[PDB]
């Protein structure tokens, strides 16, 4: 009766942004970024590309609530540098990455089968 | 400088009690020059210790080598002050007891110094005069290197 | 009977003494997520117990943090042997026993529910005397 | 003899005296006679007070329900204001009393 449909879990409705920028004004240089309809497919992924910058003194990310589908990274970056480049270049490395994963597995298979 | 204390000892016991913790050993080392009996714990996995060795203990309020305190809050972009980065171990902790061998009128020769480095505690008993540096809620680091 | 009602129930009860015993050493990301799920939070890591040859924090070092204000409580763990208050080793206790809570900071001792739990005198209980219902509330909701 | 030992305030000694109050207060309390008379007044007080526990309290339980718990109180005190037990100190006794 009151189940949700399963659609809701990936589909942002009328309205809702995807992402949404907010400034922390506990410590300097802090920022926390609210991605909704995302879970720890990629949270996990861009928490663990931040921690490898140097900059980055803080990086985090948590689920909420398990029934509402929101994902909040609080990321908090050294001085003559700013989170949002720090997100920006994690998401840009984690690209080239992946692209180069497919490449070489593409090759992978191609040297396997009738090699 | 601030450095409070600086001293070599011997490993004398590992667990006389026994081991009470997989990843935690309580070293019972005695001084050498100074006999100042210690009482320490620690972490065997990440630097393993054994019967019979020598390390050079240092007690330091700062780790700057110029004098300025850290204000306790972590940050490892911070290179440039050149920290003592000559020893091993290091470990962070805040002195919770100064016992002593006072008395009514007379005051103390010995006292003995309790430090722990959030949860390991460490004992560090002896003559009153060398161990003056150390007041209670003072912020304290620990420094080992052992000597081949 | 001027007790705690409410208190840590069995699976944050059966989980605050390992995360108290001296052996538990966090790494940097795993103190980043914990202090991620921290409400009260100032927003400063603190300096790891461990700090070379890699900086490792401890269990007891943040459940400092999760701790509120400056508060001063003095249990005993229910291992607790009769030997230790006696002989030596008063104040060193070798089993890790004899919770100490000076300023608000877990000096030492593994929490149990002798400490957390709903009897009289417990860190609750003090934590509520001395701070009130709107800190106590979010004191049980950052422990678990 | 442990009851008068421990609430007593032996001001005759004068060496526990140097080392526990200041300089200050230790002439000023070897010097005075109306101290020394309130100081006394004092531990009367409080034994007339033990004489009262004992017929209250039979079977000699100490453990009671009070509302105001002094000795968390004077341990908040110490550290809020960062006491420190290894010198002299400057209360003066009858500003205690």
């Amino acid at each position: 009766m009151n189940a949700p449909p399963a659609f809701e879990s990936f589909l942002l409705f009328e309205g809702e942004k995807k992402i949404t920028i907010n400034k922390d004004t506990k410590v300097p240089n802090a920022c926390l970024f609210t991605i909704n309809k995302e879970d720890h497919t990629l949270g996990n992924i861009i928490k663990s590309q931040l921690l490898k910058d140097p900059q980055v003194l803080f990086a985090g990310y948590k689920v909420p609530h398990p029934l509402e589908h929101k994902i909040i990274i609080r990321v908090q970056t050294t001085p003559d540098y700013s989170p949002q480049e720090a997100f920006t270049n994690a998401i840009t490395d984690l690209i080239s990455e992946l692209s180069l994963l497919e490449e070489r597995f593409r090759v992978a298979i191609k040297d396997k089968q009738e090699g | 400088a601030g450095i409070l204390f600086e001293d070599i000892f011997d490993v004398k016991d590992i667990d006389p009690e026994g081991k009470k913790f997989d990843r935690v050993s309580r070293l019972h080392c005695e001084s050498e020059s100074f006999k100042m009996d210690l009482i320490l714990d620690v972490n065997i996995q990440i630097y393993p210790v054994d019967l019979g060795d020598k390390f050079r203990l240092v007690i330091a309020s700062t780790l700057y080598e110029d004098g300025t305190l850290d204000d306790g809050e972590y940050n490892p972009t911070d290179d440039r002050p050149s920290r003592a980065d000559q020893f091993e171990y290091v470990m962070y902790g805040k002195v919770y007891r100064i016992e002593g061998d006072e008395t009514s009128t007379e005051a103390a020769t010995r006292l003995s110094a309790y430090v722990s480095y959030g949860g390991l505690l460490m004992r560090l008993q002896g003559d009153a005069n060398n161990l003056h540096g150390f007041e209670v809620d003072s912020r304290v680091y620990l420094l080992m290197k052992k000597l081949a | 009977s001027n007790r705690p009602v409410m208190g840590i129930v069995q699976d944050t009860l059966t989980a605050v003494r390992k995360f108290t015993k001296r052996d538990v050493f966090l790494e940097r990301g795993e103190v980043m997520n914990l202090l991620m799920f921290l409400s009260t939070w100032d927003g400063k890591v603190p300096q790891p117990a461990i700090l070379k040859p890699r900086p490792l924090w401890t269990g007891k070092q943040i459940f400092s943090l999760i701790i509120p204000g400056h508060i001063n409580c003095i249990r005993t763990h229910s291992t607790h042997p009769d030997d230790e208050d006696s002989g030596p080793y008063k104040h060193i206790s070798p089993g890790d026993t004899k919770v100490v809570v000076e300023n608000g900071e877990l000096i030492m001792g593994i929490l149990c529910k002798k400490s957390l739990g709903t009897s009289a005198g417990s860190l609750v209980h003090i934590s509520y005397l001395e701070m009130g219902h709107d800190i106590t509330r979010l004191f049980y909701s950052n422990i678990q | 003899k442990a009851f008068e030992k421990k609430f007593r305030f032996d001001y005759t000694n004068e060496r526990a005296l140097r080392r526990t109050l200041q300089e200050d207060l230790v002439k000023d309390v070897l010097s005075n006679a109306h101290i020394q008379n309130e100081l006394e007044r004092e531990f009367e007080r409080m034994r007339e007070d033990r004489e009262v526990l004992r017929v209250i309290f039979p079977t000699g339980d100490s453990k009671v329900v009070l509302p105001c718990n002094l000795l968390r109180m004077i341990w908040n005190a110490q550290k809020i204001f960062h006491i420190n037990p290894r010198l002299p100190s400057d209360l003066h006794p009858i500003k205690v009393v």
